[PDB]
């Protein structure tokens, strides 16, 4: 999973 | 000619850009400090992580990215991140001295530098060669991010599922590229410009390859993988 690429994508 | 849609799609890559590109290159100063046995890990390792931060604000901006599903997004960004990161630096990049040139001499980064930081010829001398080639090109700033956006929305990187929205994508900003060329660059400048940029898209995939083999070389070492961020680890590997 990617939870701080995730978060700067949203 | 140049449809309203695609002077629109400029504009929006031309201030994207801008919002996350700072030529004052002041958050250096929260980097570790760099030192010139991998000195310059610690430094480059938290450069390359701001960087990662500004290409992914960049490609929230691309027109259609955000369509895409939130899986194929993190594909394109993990894959291009390092390629993007090195067409961008081109804007810092002196062929006085083949240097970057961010600002003060503490941050201005050469091949010491790199190699400072684990990497070897194999990948700088490629690197600079890349960096010399595409000043050449003398791109305008709206070709330059044009490139970024095509390089970042590639439906040829691994892992992607809906490579057919992601090609059409692409293929509305190459469009856009290719027409820009001929209504507003002028001879000779514009000469094969378009395929010149293509090929660059082309060198980048050798010089991500190479980078990844020296990546996963260097961070396999755990006392090195320790002086990265958790934004590089995970998008670089772990
Ligand atoms: C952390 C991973 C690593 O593998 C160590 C395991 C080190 C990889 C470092 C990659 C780099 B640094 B060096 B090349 B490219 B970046 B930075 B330095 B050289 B190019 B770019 C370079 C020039 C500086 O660009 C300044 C730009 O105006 C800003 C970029 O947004």
């Amino acid at each position: 999973n990617h939870p701080m690429l995730m978060n700067l994508l949203k | 000619k140049l449809s309203e849609e695609q002077q629109h799609i400029i504009a929006i890559l031309l201030d994207a850009h801008h919002k996350t590109y700072d030529p004052t290159y002041a958050d250096f100063r929260d980097f570790r400090p760099p030192v010139r046995p991998l000195s310059m890990l610690p430094h480059l390792a938290d450069l390359v992580s701001y960087s990662i931060q500004k290409v992914i604000g960049f490609a929230k901006m691309i027109p259609g990215f955000r369509d895409l599903t939130s899986d194929d997004q993190i594909v394109l960004l993990k894959s291009s991140a390092i390629e993007v990161i090195m067409l961008r630096s081109n804007q810092s990049f002196t062929m006085d001295d083949m240097s970057w040139d961010c600002g003060s001499q503490d941050y201005k980064y050469d091949v010491t530098d790199v190699s400072k930081a684990g990497h070897t010829l194999e990948l700088i001398e490629p690197l600079i060669k890349f960096q010399v080639g595409l000043k050449k090109l003398n791109l305008h700033e709206e070709e330059h991010v044009l490139l970024m956006a095509i390089c970042i929305v590639s439906p040829d990187r691994p892992g992607v599922q809906d490579a057919k929205l992601v090609e059409a994508i692409q293929d509305r900003l190459s469009n856009t590229l290719q027409t820009y060329i001929r209504c507003r660059h002028p001879p000779p400048g514009s000469h094969q410009l378009y395929a010149k940029m293509i090929q660059k898209l082309a060198d980048l995939r050798s010089l991500n390859e190479e980078h990844s083999k020296q990546y996963r070389s260097l961070s396999f070492q755990p006392e090195n993988s320790m002086k990265l961020t958790p934004l590089v680890l995970e998008v670089f590997g772990n």
